[PDB]
This record gives C-alpha cells, structure tokens and sequence, in this order.
DNA sequence: CGGGAATTCCC
DNA sequence: CGGGAATTCC
C-alpha cells in the first residue's frame, strides 16, 4: 500500500497548495435562473465597496517548479457532504458550472475572477440537476447521496477549489480542494441583507412606550426583532407579527432606557437582528431623553 | 314578459381570481353590498316569468361587447370548463349563487385554451369533425382577441332559458351582464385600501411628514387624499415624488395645505388613497387637525 | 447585465 | 379565503 517512508526527500521546501486571498462576498449576490437567461455575473469580494470595489482573488503557494497550473471552481453545498451543488456557475471560461483558468504560476500567481455567476435551477429539477453532473463526472469529493435525505440550501453555495499541476515528466498531481465562506443569495428574504430605510423621529424619551414607524427590506414577520443595543446596554423593542406590514415595515414601541435619566440625553444605535441566524444591520441614530423637560 | 334582473350584484373588485394549481373550493364570488355580520352572492331575477327555469351563466370578456373568455367560471354546479347553471321554483324566480369562483389561466396558455374553447362553440354543436378550413379562423378569432380581453377583469353574463313546449329548455332570454369584477391580484385592479398611519393628528398648513402603510400600488396612478365637501368639492394631495414609495406596499409624504381659513377651533376630516386612471378609493379614515402655535 | 416588478405557485 | 415565496418577464 504505502509507497515511501517519510525520508527527508521533500525535506520542507515541495508540497504545493492554494488558497483565497479574498472571499467571494457572503451575501448579496442574485442568483438567477436560465429563464433570465444570463452569463457573466458580479460578484465581490467579501470585503468590497461600492467604490474600488474588490473582486474574488485567489493565488498560489509552493508553486515553483511547476509550469501551469489550472483551477476548478465549482458549486458544491455547505455541510459536511458537499455533494456537487445543483446550481451551475456561470460566466467566462465556465462549461459546467466550472470555471477554469492557466493561470501561469511563477509570472504572477494570482487570479481576479471578474464576469462571475451564478444560475439557480428551479426546484423540481434539484436532483435530477444533481444526477447529470454526477454522470458527467462531477464532485470534487464524489459522494452523491440522492433520494432519501435532501433540504438543500437553494439560497446559499460553497465554491470549492481543485487546482491541477503539471510537470515535464508524467507526474501530474493534483492538490487538496478549497472551500469558500459560502455564498447567499440576495433574493431570498430569508437570507438577504438586512437594511433599515427611514424611521420617524430620531428622539424619544427614555421613558420609552413611545411607538414609532420604520420602512426596511423585505422581512419575515414570523423571525425579525428591532434592537436598540449599545455599549454598556442593549435594549430590544416589542411588538408582534401583526405589526410587521407587509415584509417591509414595522410599527413597534420603544422600550425604556436601563433605568435612567442622569442630566441631559444619550444617544443609542437601533438595528434589525433576524430571531434565526442572528445577522444585524447598518444601525441607526436614535436618541433618548430624560423622562419630562418641566420648564418654560 | 323575457325580462331578467340582476338583484345582487358582484363584488366588482376584491375576489382574488385562483390558479388550477391553487384548488377549486377557494370560496365564492361574493357580492356588492356583502359583508361581515351577512353574507351576499351575486343574485339574478326574473319578473314576469313563465314558470320553472333555468340560468346558464359563464364568464364573458370585459370588452362592451360580450364575447366568452378564457377564463372558465368554476364550481360544484358548473359544466366543468365554462358554464354553471342552475333552475328556480315556480314561485321563488330568483337565483342566487353562493359557491361560484373563477380559474385563471396563465398568459403562456390562454392561447390554446380560448382557441380549444372556441372548437367547442363550432366543432362540438352543430355536425361533427371541423374542417381545416373553420381551423384556421378559429386560431384567427382566438389571437386576433388575445390582445382585446384583460386577463384580469371579467363579467358574468346570466342567459336565462325557458322550455320551447315538448318538454325542453332552449327558449332564450334577455342575457344581461354584470359590472366588471377585478381580479384581486392583478398589480392594477386590487383595492386601494390603507392598513393604517404614522401621526393621525396633522398640523394647520402644509407640510407635515407621517408614514403611510397600504397595500400594493404602482409607482404612478396613486396619489393621496383627503376632503370633507358637504360642498361643492375641495381637494388636496401629499408628495407625487415616487421615491417615497416604498415597495409597493407603502407610502410616506407631507400634508398639504387645507384652505382653512378659519383657524378657530380643531377640525377634523376625511382621508382616503386614490387611484389616477382607475380612481378607486378606501375607507373613512379621520385625520384631525390643530391651531398653530 | 442591473434593478425592478408582474406572474404563477405553495403554504 | 390571505401572505409571501418561487419564477418570469421588462
């Protein structure tokens, strides 16, 4: 079985292997299907802006020696069988919800992935979806499980790595597969990007009760709470799903301060966090004020 | 003599129509001056009849002109795709129809549905196996109306038929139609209904911010308002800038400046959203007012 | 293509 | 007898 013995051979100098310099950014991406009949997507890296907004790249590590080297991104799940992900990805050089790059190692070893996307396929072809790339051959850790046990997460993906070498002799290895910090959909409200988008008036009393309007992004009633956390405290309003109109604003009633009213007013951050998975908001500015002014 | 009544009429805009893939038992176009408390369905009547009879009746294109539709009425006592009839007693000569709902076609197949439909008004009566000839009409007639049928507005047409002696109905009547009914779906024909409101006391002049929560409305052919003319009118809008549409399902905008010239006491009127081309409208909600200071 | 909205389905 | 997710279309 064991070829060799751990001899001094390679000694730490080989031993090739890659890895993401910058994540594809978590969520906010539109996964679309072939009804919208598309090709080149968008996605960012992690860490973007909507400025010099940076983009998915990638480089390579212990490549020397080696000539060219191609890569294999592809969608796989996000728990321990990540089995080949139904959604093909799409975009330049990308067949089968592949993409491939010889990216020259040595001269510059690192890929920005631009025209990039993905394609969600309805539901009702999932599987089947699954068991023509099977047949074609494709799952980076070949273990198609189908028919019995499914729920897959048709909002959120994992772009796996395989990076292929090759040498002048016939010795072409491959490394070990790399995974990204999975990617949500935007379209989906369950998993989109939570955001506030007005609020009514930016001062009430710590004496709390006080109701106050909000417009947002559409929300599920049924799993969202608005905070009014801070440093030192962290205060959630309440309310019920009656009050969540429509996925996209909601009538609550500010809770009091944590007990207090020393001298003049303080100003606290107020955000939505999802009752599920717990990812927050760009925060806004509230502010309390100490009980009664009795005064001219 | 022939003379046929719509009693009741139906509710012309709030009965959701419903997809096949939805279920045929969703409930029963309702009726206009049905509500809460008692219940009202789209009852027809016959003055001066003849006797017992019947009442076919199916859905017709809101176009004036009757002409079917390819959306088939729906329900227990219906000729499966198309018409439901019912009869009537000798003495109570009005009908009235509880359970009656609607099944709505997708755009990708009221195609060869209307076309199907209209084989059968030709191929199924009259001598049998249609030739190619009437075939081609029939693929004429059905898309050259496609674009002439609002898939999302429909009329009943209640036909009532008496029996020509030797026992058998075929007597026809005087087809009456009842008012337009809009699909309680379609982006522009729901009701302009308003959940409620941010601040419910105003101000005095004209321009005070409060946030508006409605139901669906498109960027355009809405706009709010507010009155109280037990005169001869007087109007007043809010903020016709989309922006402040959020999402559809609301709206927030500044209040304008009621030509209250008698700044005494506080005065409180009528609010309500309206629709530009449609003009529909909502309820009585009071929106209060207040001496400056 | 992005960004939004109408349309068809599924709870 | 409505709400909103899933798909398509502009």
């Amino acid at each position: 079985s064991c070829t060799l013995g751990r001899l001094v051979s390679p000694g730490p100098c080989p031993r090739p292997y890659l890895v993401i310099t910058e994540q594809p950014k978590q969520r906010g991406m539109r996964f679309r299907y072939e009804c919208e009949g598309r090709s080149a997507g968008s996605i960012l890296g992690e860490s973007s802006t909507e400025a010099s907004k940076t983009q998915p790249a990638i480089e390579l590590r212990d490549c020397g020696g080696l000539r060219e080297v191609e890569v294999t991104a592809c969608l796989v799940w996000k728990d321990w069988p990540h089995r080949v992900h139904p959604h093909s990805l799409v975009g330049k050089d990308c067949t089968d919800g592949v993409c491939r790059v010889r990216l020259r190692p040595h001269v510059s070893p690192r890929h920005s992935f631009n025209n990039l996307g993905i394609q969600c396929v309805r539901k009702k072809e999932i599987e089947a979806a699954i068991e023509r790339k099977i047949q074609l051959g494709i799952d980076p850790y070949n273990a198609g499980s189908l028919k019995n046990h499914q729920e897959v997460d048709m909002n959120v993906v994992r772009i796996c790595f395989q990076a292929s070498y090759r040498d002048q002799q016939g010795h072409l290895h491959r490394m070990d597969p790399i995974l990204s910090e999975p990617v949500y959909d935007k379209k989906s409200t369950n998993t989109s990007e939570l955001r506030i988008c007005r609020i009514n008036k930016e001062s009430g009393p710590c004496t709390g009760g006080e109701e106050l309007y909000l417009l947002c992004d559409k929300v599920q009633k049924e799993d969202i709470s608005v905070v009014f956390s801070t440093a030192s405290w962290e205060g959630r309003a309440d309310f019920s799903q009656a009050d969540v109109h429509r996925q996209i604003a909601i009538v609550f009633k500010t809770p009091p301060y944590e007990d207090l009213e020393i001298s003049e007013p303080v100003t606290v951050n107020v955000f939505l966090q999802r009752l599920t998975d717990g990812v927050c908001s760009e925060p806004l500015p509230f502010t309390y004020l100490p009980r009664d002014h009795d005064s001219y | 003599g022939p003379y046929l009544v719509i009693v009741e009429q139906p509710k012309q805009r709030g009965f959701r129509f419903r997809y096949g893939c939805e279920g045929p038992s969703h409930g029963g176009l309702p009726g206009a001056s049905s509500e809460k408390g008692r219940k009202t369905y789209p009852t027809v009547k016959i003055c001066n009849y003849e006797g017992p009879a019947k009442i076919e009746v199916d859905l017709v294109t809101h176009s004036d002109p009757p002409r079917a539709h390819a959306h088939s009425l729906v329900g227990k006592q219906c000729s499966e795709l198309g018409i439901c009839a019912v009869s009537v007693g000798p003495k109570d000569m009005t009908a009235q129809f509880n359970n009656l709902g609607v099944l709505h076609v997708t755009k990708k197949n009221m195609m060869g549905t209307m076309i199907q439909k209209l084989q059968r008004q030709r191929l199924r009566s009259r001598p049998q196996g249609l030739t190619e000839a009437e075939q081609r009409e029939l693929e004429q007639e059905a898309k050259e109306l496609k674009k002439v049928m609002d898939l999302s507005i429909v009329r009943l047409r209640f036909s009532a038929f008496l029996r020509d002696s030797d026992g058998s109905f075929s007597l026809p009547l005087k087809p009456v139609i009842s008012q337009p009914i809009h699909d309680s779906k379609s982006p522009g024909a729901s009701n302009l209904k308003i959940s409620r409101m941010d601040k419910t006391a105003g101000s005095v002049r004209g321009g005070d911010e409060v946030y508006l929560l409605c139901d669906k409305v498109q960027k355009d052919d809405i706009e709010v308002r507010f009155y109280e003319d037990d005169e001869n009118g007087w109007q007043a809008f809010g903020d016709f800038s989309p922006t402040d549409v959020h999402k559809q399902y609301a709206i927030v905008f500044r209040t304008p400046p009621y030509h209250k010239m008698k700044i005494e006491r506080p005065v409180t009127v009528f609010l309500q959203l309206k629709r530009k081309r449609g003009g529909d409208v909502s309820d009585s909600k009071q929106f209060t007012y207040y001496p400056l200071v």
